C-alpha cells in the first residue's frame, strides 16, 4: 500500500516519481516568472 | 530447570534476525526498486533525474554512476548495487546504467524457480555455464575493422553512439570530433595506454554550447603580473622556473650580524645586485616570457616591464609539467642552470578576455608536436557545463578501449537477442535440473530490448517477438530495435556500434553479483 | 543479615540446574554456523554498529563478529580462533563437533551421573581415536617432484570448494601451488603480496613472479621519464633526497654577506652530490621509503632516469628477495653487490590505477596476488577463501599424510569406538557409545544443508562400514555414497587431530565447572 514494503532510503530522504515530479517543476518556474513580469516594460513598477 | 531467557548476545533485546527463504526474499525485492528506477534512463529516448545534495546543491545527470553515487540508501543489498555500477565505469566507463538493470532482472527471474523447491546453489551454477556459452558466441558475432589516424571515420561513429543518449545532442557531431582527435595525439601506440593527466578538461559558464573547441596547448587561469605589459606575442620562447624572484635564504637557522656601519651598507649593496644579476641572466640565454611558481616582488616585477621581458606569476604545480611537455622545454630550479637549450617554444601567448567581468585566462598554442591537450567547454547554464564534462568523459573511456582491443558489435539490441538464442538453443541438450536455469538466463536477457522499446513508444512484445522472427529465419545477427524511427532495424546501416569488452563485462561482472545474494541467508542487524 | 558477606549485587548459581543450562547455551553458538558446511553451504551477513557489513561462510570470521557475553559459550569461540592459528581449517567442524559432545551427555547428568566419570571417559576416547588416524593415514614412497604437486592441487581443491570460489577452483589451485615453492624454509605469510583491485572479472586474477605495489605521491615533472626499461639496476635506498636543514638542532652564524653566498652554495651543492654518487653508478630505477623533493624528480627526468618515494616498508622487503639488493642508508658506498636486478619494468594502468611491475626474476622467492572482483566484499572473502589454501599447502608439506573426506574419516571412527565400547563393562559404555553416536554429526549436515534424506543414506554408510571400504563418503552430485579417495577429496591427517583434541578439552572444561559468581560492574 505504502511505496514499497521494504525501506530503502534513510530516515528523512525524499522521492518524486513521475506525475508528481512534473508537477514541482512546473509549479516551481511559473512562480519564479510571476513575481518578475511585474517589472518588464517601459511601465514595469517596482 | 526452569530455563529463563539467558542473555547470549550483547544488547540481544535491540537486535533483529532474519533467515530461511523469507530473508531471500527481501533482497530480492530490495533488488527490484533499485533496478526499476533506471529502467527509464536507456537508450537514446531516456530521461535523467533530479538530485539535491545534502547541503543545497543541484545536480542534473543521466549517467548510471553517479546517480547511485549521490542516492543515499539505507539497505544492506542497495549498498552492493552501487558499488556494481562503480566498478564498471573505472574499468570501461559505458555501460554502468546497463548493468544494474540486468542485475535487478536477473533476480527476478529467479523468484519463480525459488518457489518451486529449487536450490539456490543449483541456480548459481547453471547461470555460470549460460555466461560462458553467451560469452563464447559474442566473440563469433565480433567484426573488428582498423585503428589508426588516417582513415579516422568508424572512430568517429563510435562515440556518436555513446553521445546520443546524453544532453548533448544538438552539437553531438562536433563534440564526437573533439573526443576522437584529443585521445590520438596523447596516446602511445606501442604500450597501448592513455594518460589521462596529460588531458585538462577546463569548462567556463556563459556564452554558448557549440564554442566548446580543441586546444593543442594549455590554458591557464592567470594573467600578466603587470598591468602595462603586452597582451599577446608572437615569438616567445618560454622560460620555466621553479624558484622565487626574492634573495637567497638558507632552510637551516641562519643568523646574520650586523655589528658596523660599513657591514650595514655593504648588505645594501648586496640587495640591490642580485635583482640586477636575476634579469641579466634571463636575458642573456635569448629568452622572451618567464613563468614562475613562486611570487615576485615590488623590484622584480619593474625589472621585468623595463626590459620589455613579460612574465606570469603564482602558477600551479600540475600545470607546469603541461606547460613543459607542450612547449618541448626544461624546467630549472636556479638562475645559474639556465642556458639556451632549456627553452620552449610558443607560436602565439595570448590573453583572452570574457564578458563584463574582470576573468582574464592565458592561452598557448600554434606549437610543434605535442603530447598535452585541453577541452574548453563553455555554456549558459551552471548544470550543462558539469553533465557536460562527465559526457565528455564518457565519449574519451570509449575510444580508449578500442585501442586495446579493435574488434566490436552491433548495439540496439542486437546482441541480446543473439546471445539469448545461443543460449536457448544449447539448453535444450542439458537435462540435469539445468535447463531451468539456463532458460531463466535467456529470459532476464531480453529485458534491454523491451527497456528501449517501452521508453520509445512502441509495444515491448509486438516489436521483440518480430525482431527474433526476423533474425532467426534470415543469418542477420545485426537487427535491433528502430528507436528513432528510421524505418530500417538492419543496425549496421544505421552505424550503430558498441565495443565487445564494454558488452563482454556487463554480463561477466553483473552474473558475479547474483551469485553473492543466492548465496546471503541470514541478516543480524541492530534495531533502530 | 544486618552485615552482608558480598556487595549487593553480587549474582551466583550452582547445581544441577547450573550445569544444564551452559549445555542449553553451547547450542546457540553451534546452531549460528551449523548451515556453513560443506560444497552448498550459504554465507552470513553481520552488520557492526556503525553499518559496515562483513558477509563470510567461515566459523572463525562469523564468531568474532558476536559480541556474545555468556561465560560458557565464550569457550566455543576461545577454541575456533586455536583451530585458525594451528592448522588455519576445519574451522566450523571443531563448533559442531564441541556442541555434539555436550549435547548427547546432557541426559547423564540429569541423572545423577558424577560429572568425573564424564571427563574420565571423554579423554579415553579421545586418545582412542586420534591413535586411529595415525594407522590408517595414507603415505607415498619417494615423493617425487610430480606426485609431490599433485598431492598439493587435490588439497588445495577440496579447501576451496565449500567457499565463493567454487566454479573456479581448478585455476586458482594452480596458483597457490605455485606460490608456495617459491618460499624456502620458513614460509613467511608476509612473503605474499595480497592486492585488490576494483573492477574486472573473477578469471582476470593474475599471479606476478616479482614485486608490484601501487603509485605512490609524484611531484612535477613526473610525467617526464620514461616507464618502460629494459635491464634496470633498482637502487633501493633509505634517505631524503630534498632540500632541508642538515640537522634539525644546529644553528649558523655568519659575519659577512660573503660568507652569506657561500652558505646558501653549501647546501645545494651537499644534493647535487648525493645525486651524481647514484646516477655514476648506473642505476636506472631507485626507490626510498622517505620523502622525495621536486628537485631530485627533475634531476632524474633530465637523465631518463625513475624515481619513487614513500614507499611501504612492506613493499621494499618483498623488493629485497625478488632482485636481490640491499637497503641503503648511505649513498657513500654503492658497488654492484648492492644494486637490484631484473628483465622486464613497466607502469601500465588496471582498474583507473597505476601500479608498478617488476617481473623477469630468475632467483626470486617472492610472489604478488592481484585479485579483481567487482565489490569490497567480493575481495575480501576472496582473501579470506586463499587464506585457507596457503595455510593447508604450508601445513602439507612438513607433514606428507592424508585421508579421505566427507564425513569418511569420522564414520570410520564412530565404527572402531562401537566395537571397543562393548568389551569392557559398567557404566563406561553407556560414555563411549554416546561418543562414538556424535561423531555422525559431520555427515548428517552434509545432506542436511544439500537438501537430502539424512536417514536413510546414514543406514548405508553404517552398512558399508562394518561389512570390511574405508574410505566411503558421501556424494552430493550423485545423491549417494561413493569412495571419497577415488574420487580425490583429499585434507591431511593434522586437520582431524587438532580438532578432536580442541573439542574434547572445551568439552571436559564446561562440565567440570559447579558454579558461577558474577560480581557487580
Ligand atoms: N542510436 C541508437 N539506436 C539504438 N540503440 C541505441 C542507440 N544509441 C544507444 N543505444 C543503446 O542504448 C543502450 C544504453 O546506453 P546509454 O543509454 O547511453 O547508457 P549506458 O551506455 O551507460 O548503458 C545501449 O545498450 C545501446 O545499445
Ligand atoms: N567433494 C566433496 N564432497 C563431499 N564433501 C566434501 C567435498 N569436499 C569437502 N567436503 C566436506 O566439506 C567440509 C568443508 O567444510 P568447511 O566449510 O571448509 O569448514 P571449515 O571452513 O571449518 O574448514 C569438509 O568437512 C569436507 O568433509
Ligand atoms: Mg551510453
Ligand atoms: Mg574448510
Amino acid at each position: 500500500l505504502s511505496l514499497a514494503p521494504v525501506n530503502i532510503f534513510k530516515a528523512g530522504a525524499d522521492e518524486e516519481r513521475a506525475e508528481t515530479a512534473r508537477l514541482t517543476s512546473f509549479i516551481g518556474a511559473i512562480a519564479i516568472g510571476d513575481l518578475v513580469k511585474s517589472t518588464l516594460g517601459p511601465k514595469g513598477m517596482d | 530447570e526452569y530455563g529463563r531467557p539467558f542473555l547470549i548476545i550483547k544488547d540481544q533485546d535491540r537486535k533483529s534476525r532474519l533467515m530461511g527463504l523469507e530473508a531471500l526474499k527481501s533482497h530480492i525485492m530490495a533488488a527490484k526498486a533499485v533496478a526499476n528506477t533506471m529502467r527509464t534512463s536507456l537508450g537514446p529516448n531516456g530521461l535523467d533525474k533530479m538530485m539535491v545534495d545534502k547541503d543545497g546543491d543541484v545536480t542534473v545527470t543521466n549517467d548510471g554512476a553517479t546517480i547511485l553515487s549521490m542516492m543515499d540508501v539505507d539497505h544492506q543489498i542497495a549498498k552492493l548495487m552501487v558499488e556494481l555500477s562503480k566498478s564498471q565505469d573505472d574499468e570501461i566507463g559505458d555501460g554502468t546504467t546497463g548493468v544494474v538493470v540486468l542485475a535487478g532482472a536477473l533476480l527476478e527471474e529467479a523468484e519463480q524457480l525459488l518457489d518451486r523447491g529449487i536450490h539456490p546453489i543449483r541456480i548459481a551454477d547453471g547461470y555460470e555455464q549460460a555466461a560462458r556459452v553467451a560469452i563464447e558466441h559474442l566473440d563469433k558475432i565480433s567484426d573488428s575493422v582498423l585503428v589508426d589516424i588516417k582513415d579516422t571515420e568508424p572512430l568517429i561513429q563510435t562515440a556518436k553512439t555513446t553521445l546520443g543518449s546524453k544532453v548533448v545532442n544538438s552539437c553531438h557531431r562536433q563534440m564526437a570530433e573533439i573526443a576522437v582527435n584529443a585521445v590520438l595525439t596523447v596516446a602511445d601506440m606501442e604500450r597501448r595506454d592513455v594518460d589521462f593527466e596529460l588531458i585538462k578538461v577546463e569548462g567556463k559558464v556563459g556564452g554558448r554550447l557549440e564554442d566548446t573547441k580543441l586546444i593543442k596547448g594549455v590554458i591557464v587561469d592567470k594573467d600578466f603580473s603587470h598591468p602595462q605589459m603586452p597582451k599577446k606575442v608572437e615569438d616567445a620562447k618560454i622560460a620555466i622556473l621553479t624558484c622565487p624572484f626574492e634573495p637567497p635564504k638558507p632552510k637551516t637557522k641562519h643568523k646574520l650580524d650586523v655589528t658596523s656601519v660599513e657591514d650595514y651598507k655593504a648588505l645594501q649593496k648586496y640587495e640591490k645586485e642580485k635583482f640586477e644579476e636575476m634579469i641579466q641572466q634571463i636575458k642573456e640565454t635569448g629568452a622572451n616570457l618567464a613563468i614562475c611558481q613562486w611570487g615576485f616582488d615590488d623590484e622584480a616585477n619593474h625589472l621585468l616591464l623595463q626590459n620589455n621581458l613579460p612574465a606570469v606569476r603564482w602558477v600551479g604545480g600540475p600545470e607546469i609539467e603541461l606547460i613543459a611537455i607542450a612547449t618541448g622545454g626544461r624546467i630549472v630550479p636556479r638562475f645559474s642552470e639556465l642556458t639556451a637549450e632549456k627553452l620552449g617554444f610558443a607560436g602565439l601567448v595570448q590573453e583572452i578576455s570574457f564578458g563584463t567581468t574582470k576573468d582574464k585566462m592565458l592561452v598557448i598554442e600554434q606549437c610543434k608536436n605535442s603530447r598535452a591537450v585541453t577541452i574548453f567547454i563553455r555554456g549558459g547554464n551552471k548544470m550543462i557545463i558539469e553533465e557536460a564534462k562527465r559526457s565528455l568523459h564518457d565519449a574519451l573511456c570509449v575510444i580508449r578501449n578500442l585501442i586495446r582491443d579493435n574488434r566490436v558489435v552491433y548495439g540496439g539490441g542486437a546482441a541480446e537477442i543473439s546471445c539469448a538464442l545461443a543460449v536457448s538453443q544449447e539448453a535444450d541438450k542439458c537435462p540435469t535440473l539445468e535447463q531451468y536455469a539456463m532458460r531463466a538466463f535467456a529470459d532476464a536477457l531480453e529485458v534491454i530490448p523491451m527497456a528501449l522499446s517501452e521508453n520509445s513508444g512502441m509495444n515491448p512484445i509486438q516489436t521483440m517477438t518480430e525482431v527474433r522472427a526476423r533474425q532467426v529465419k534470415e543469418m542477420n545477427p545485426a537487427l535491433g530495435i528502430d528507436c528513432l524511427h528510421k524505418g530500417t532495424n538492419d543496425m549496421k546501416q544505421q552505424h550503430v556500434i558498441e565495443t565487445l569488452i564494454g558488452k563482454k563485462q556487463q554480463i561477466s561482472l553483473a552474473t558475479q553479483m547474483v551469485r553473492m545474494i543466492l548465496k546471503i541467508d541470514d541478516i543480524r542487524k541492530p534495531g533502530e | 543479615t544486618p552485615v552482608i558477606l558480598l556487595k549487593e549485587g553480587t549474582d551466583s548459581s550452582q547445581g544441577i540446574p547450573q550445569l544444564v543450562s551452559n549445555i542449553s547455551a553451547c547450542q546457540v553458538i553451534a546452531e549460528a554456523v551449523r548451515t556453513t558446511l560443506g560444497p552448498r553451504g550459504m554465507d552470513k551477513l553481520i552488520v557492526d554498529g556503525r553499518g559496515k557489513a562483513t558477509i563470510s561462510n567461515d566459523g572463525a570470521t562469523i564468531l568474532k563478529l558476536l559480541d556474545v557475553v555468556h561465560p560458557a559459550a565464550k569457550t566455543l569461540v576461545d577454541i575456533a580462533k586455536s583451530q585458525d592459528a594451528e592448522v588455519g581449517d576445519g574451522t566450523t567442524s571443531v563448533t559442531l563437533l564441541a556442541a555434539e559432545f555436550l549435547k548427547q551427555v546432557k541426559p547423564y547428568v540429569e541423572e545423577g551421573l558424577h560429572p568425573q566419570i564424564i571427563i574420565r571417559a571423554f579423554r579415553t576416547a579421545t586418545q582412542l581415536a586420534v591413535n586411529k588416524i595415525k594407522e590408517i593415514a595414507v603415505t607415498v614412497k619417494k615423493a617425487d617432484k610430480v606426485e609431490q604437486r599433485k598431492l598439493l592441487e587435490k588439497c588445495a581443491m577440496t579447501a576451496l570448494s565449500s567457499k565463493l570460489i567454487s566454479q573456479q577452483k581448478a585455476f586458482f589451485a594452480k596458483m597457490v601451488v605455485d606460490a608456495v615453492m617459491m618460499l624456502d624454509d620458513l614460509l613467511q605469510l608476509k612473503m605474499i603480496g595480497i592486492k585488490k583491485v576494483q573492477g574486472g572479472a573473477l578469471e582476470d586474477s593474475q599471479l606476478v613472479a616479482g614485486v608490484a605495489f601501487k603509485k605512490t605521491f609524484s611531484y612535477a615533472g613526473f610525467e617526464m621519464q620514461p616507464k618502460k626499461y629494459h635491464n634496470p639496476k633498482i637502487a633501493l635506498l633509505n634517505v631524503e633526497l630534498e632540500l632541508k636543514a642538515e640537522k634539525d638542532n644546529a644553528e649558523i652564524r655568519v659575519h659577512t654577506v660573503e660568507d652569506y653566498q657561500a652558505i646558501v652554495d653549501a647546501e645545494w651543492n651537499i644534493l647535487y652530490d648525493k645525486l651524481e654518487k647514484i646516477h655514476h653508478s648506473g642505476a636506472k630505477v631507485v626507490l626510498s621509503k622517505l620523502p622525495i623533493g621536486d628537485v631530485a624528480t627533475q634531476y632524474f627526468a633530465d637523465r631518463d632516469m625513475f624515481c619513487a618515494g614513500r614507499v611501504p616498508e612492506e613493499d621494499l622487503k618483498r623488493t629485497m628477495m625478488a632482485c636481490g639488493g640491499s637497503i641503503q642508508t648511505s649513498v657513500n658506498a654503492l658497488s654492484a653487490d648492492v644494486l637490484g636486478r631484473c628483465q622486464v619494468f613497466e607502469e601500465t594502468q588496471i582498474g583507473g590505477e597505476r601500479y608498478n611491475f617488476f617481473t623477469g626474476c630468475p632467483k626470486a622467492k617472492t610472489c604478488t596476488f592481484i585479485l579483481r572482483g567487482g565489490a569490497e566484499q567480493f575481495m575480501e572473502e576472496t582473501e579470506r577463501s586463499l587464506h585457507d589454501a596457503i595455510m593447508i599447502v604450508r601445513r602439507a608439506i612438513k607433514n606428507d599424510s592424508v585421508v579421505a573426506g566427507g564425513g569418511a574419516i569420522e564414520m570410520e571412527l564412530s565404527k572402531y569406538l562401537r566395537d571397543y565400547s562393548r568389551t569392557i563393562p559398567g557404566k563406561q559404555q553407556l560414555l563411549i557409545g554416546a561418543y562414538a553416536k556424535a561423531l555422525e554429526i559431520i555427515p548428517r549436515q552434509l545432506c542436511d544443508n544439500a537438501g537430502f534424506d539424512a536417514t536413510n543414506i546414514l543406514n548405508k554408510l553404517r552398512a558399508r562400514h562394518a561389512q570390511g571400504g574405508t574410505w566411503y563418503g558421501v556424494d552430493i552430485n550423485n545423491e549417494d555414497i561413493a569412495d571419497n579417495f577415488e574420487a580425490f577429496v583429499w585434507e591431511p591427517a593434522m586437520v582431524r587431530i587438532n580438532a578432536l583434541t580442541a573439542a574434547s578439552e572445551a568439552a571436559c572444561l564446561i562440565v567440570s565447572v559447579d558454579e558461577t559468581i558474577k560480581n557487580p560492574r
